[PDB]
RNA sequence: UGGCUCAGCGUGUGCCUACCCUACGCCGGCAGGCGCGGGUAACCCGUUGAACCCCAUUCGUGAUGGGGAUCGGGGAUUGCAAUUAUUCCCCAUGAACGAGGAAUUCCCAGUAAGUGCGGGUCAUAAGCUUGCGUUGAUUAAGUCCCUGCCCUUUGUACACACCGCC
């Protein structure tokens, strides 16, 4: 607990983790992915809307402060 | 061995206590046994008829 | 109440006693609570008697003739 | 100034009254000067009667009382508020305060 | 039926204890479209009961100076958070709120003026009305403190505070201080 | 950063006394400048297009795009005079400061607080004060515990009155 030194740009070891396990749990937001994958958070907002364009993640709120996404429905 | 948490219903308000008004003292009847009734000092706003939790049966009873 | 129940006792004859002698004859606040809890814990109460030492005339009371100044 | 014609004590035809001890602070006070209480209190609380009556083996069990005779110096009597300083006119009467029975 | 925030019908939620049934305002009489009303709730004693509890949380969520009048921001954070807890639990957000409120309000405390051992002297059980008021304040402070210097926003931090309070895992600041108050009261019996 | 979108007090050309409030057009990036005007005022400024807030962008838990202290250079306005920088603008530096000990202030409903706008001061001007408006709560409907106040009783060796006397 001194400094986050988060990931401004992706690498292969984390990009695949984004592609396989991020769109699997109920609540995905740029804050949650930033703290979980230790990415910056600006990269989190960009990558989340990239997965929005790919269509595997559904958006609900779309606010300037609190933009909220979710996994696809299963079943 | 251990007395469980219960509830009691306020019947009448007796008056403030604690020499600050931080506590009010009211009489509570027992919902489990209506004949059983004690007097308890409580904090926060209390009016007539409300039911509140009581973690222990008998602690204190004094007349002001 | 627990020890008496596990030893086979169901009723009690309470014998109150204050400090006695030339000292205080009023039992403290623990008299009411202990007596009340014995009956409420599921035990019977019979005869209650006082064994507080009440002298005819005792010795000199500790404190001095000017009392305990406070 | 002679405050009380009674001189604060009941000694009228005597010359000396044997002392007692204050039940609170253990101060030697003359017997006729110390304020005397005689309290006939219930041996149980005013709210513990109902609980004992359930556990009493005798259905018609009379409730024993407590007989305590208290003696107080005027220091302990005033400190415990059992007596109070009264006005010049109100000092003279000797009637006990009302019992507030009803 | 009233569709608070446009959804989350209030007819399925219920209070699992009668001591707080008559002081929480999730009922149909106090079922409101939006948690925003200037109904003069401080005019008289015993009038904050009929004030809707969703509005009560909105009132208590603005503090610490920078946020003392802004209610549009507070309502939008509550709107985000209730949708978030719905997405994370799958039940009514109001049922999460009632579970959190009951499980956060400390049932005992201590307060005296004389000599005190550790904090206070004599143990006194609290009122149901003080139970709710302390519950909402403890939840708001828990969300604010967790969100003060981290990347998680107010809506998310308020969400996990009420979610951990609804279950009970000694991670909610509201239930953490609740247990501390109960233990202190037990010692000061 | 861009867009959206709502106030109310009140002032405005002067005896001496010189010093008004400003719509619009054009020039400049800005502070500013030049000409047409209006208003001695519910007539004009002015539907006072205020701020906050709201809606989108970027930032992403680091003394960072927080903060703007200190300091260099340059340009205007007011005044006769701007250095010890009057005020304002632009480009430069980016200091402490991560919620602050003992203590202590104020406060009960359109209240605190956030937030701007008029007046007074003024040739130049507000971090001051006096009023106005927007958003708007938590707790409390009690007590004499602390700090005090009133009435009665009481004691006093006090009367410059307990910060007394001795
Ligand atoms: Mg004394
Ligand atoms: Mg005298
Ligand atoms: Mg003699
Ligand atoms: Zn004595």
């Amino acid at each position: 607990r001194d400094k986050l030194n988060n990931l401004v740009l992706f690498d292969k070891a984390t990009y695949d983790k984004l592609c396989k396990e991020v769109p699997n749990y109920k609540l995905i937001t740029p804050a949650v992915v930033s703290e979980r994958l230790k990415i910056r958070g600006s990269l989190a907002r960009a990558a989340l809307q990239e997965l929005l364009s790919k269509g595997l993640i559904k958006l609900v709120s779309k606010h300037r402060a609190q933009v909220i996404y979710t996994r696809n429905t299963k079943g | 061995r251990v007395q469980p948490i219960k509830l009691a219903r306020v019947t009448k308000v007796l008056g403030r206590t604690g020499s600050q008004g931080q506590c009010t003292q009211v009489r509570v009847e027992f919902m489990d046994d209506t004949s059983r009734s004690i007097i308890r000092n409580v904090k926060g706003p209390v009016r007539e008829g409300d039911v509140l939790t009581l973690l222990e049966s008998e602690r204190e009873a004094r007349r002001l | 109440a627990q020890r008496c129940k596990e030893l086979g006792i169901t009723a009690l004859h309470i014998k109150l006693r204050a400090t006695g002698g030339n000292r205080t004859k009023t039992p403290g606040p623990g008299a009411q609570s202990a007596l009340r809890a014995l009956a409420r814990s599921g035990m019977k109460i019979g005869r209650i008697e006082d064994v507080t030492p009440i002298p005819s005339d005792s010795t000199r009371r500790k404190g001095g003739r000017r009392g305990r100044r406070l | 100034t002679k405050k009380r014609r009674n001189n604060g004590r009941a000694k009228k035809g005597r010359g000396h009254v044997q002392p007692i001890r204050c039940t609170n602070c253990a101060r030697c006070v003359p017997k006729d000067k110390a304020i005397k209480k005689f309290v006939i209190r219930n041996i149980v609380e005013a709210a513990a009667v109902r609980d004992i009556s359930e556990a009493s083996v005798f259905d018609a069990y009379v409730l024993p009382k407590l007989y305590v005779k208290l003696h107080y110096c005027v220091s302990c009597a005033i400190h415990s508020k059992v007596v109070r300083n009264r006005s010049r006119e109100a000092r003279k009467d000797r009637t006990p305060p009302p019992r507030f029975r009803p | 039926d009233i569709k608070l925030f446009g959804k989350w019908s209030t007819d399925d939620v219920q209070i699992n204890d009668i001591s707080l049934q008559d002081y929480i305002a999730v009922k149909e009489k106090y079922a409101k479209y939006l948690p925003h009303s200037a109904g003069r709730y401080a005019a008289k004693r015993f009038r904050k009961a009929q004030c809707p509890i969703v509005e009560r949380l909105t009132n208590s969520m603005m503090m610490h100076g920078r946020n003392n009048g802004k209610k549009l921001m507070t309502v939008r954070i509550v709107k985000h958070a209730f949708e978030i807890i719905h997405l994370l639990t799958g039940e009514n957000p109001l049922q999460v709120l009632v579970n959190a409120i009951i499980n956060s309000g400390p049932r005992e405390d201590s307060t005296r003026i004389g000599r005190a051992g550790t904090v206070r002297r004599q143990a006194v059980d609290v009122s149901p009305l003080r139970r709710v008021n302390q519950a909402i304040w403890l939840l708001c402070t828990g969300a604010r403190e967790a969100a003060f210097r981290n990347i998680k926003t107010i809506a998310e931090c308020l969400a996990d505070e009420l979610i951990n309070a609804a279950k009970g895992s000694s991670n909610s600041y509201a239930i953490k201080k609740k247990d501390e108050l109960e233990r202190v009261a037990k010692s000061n019996r």
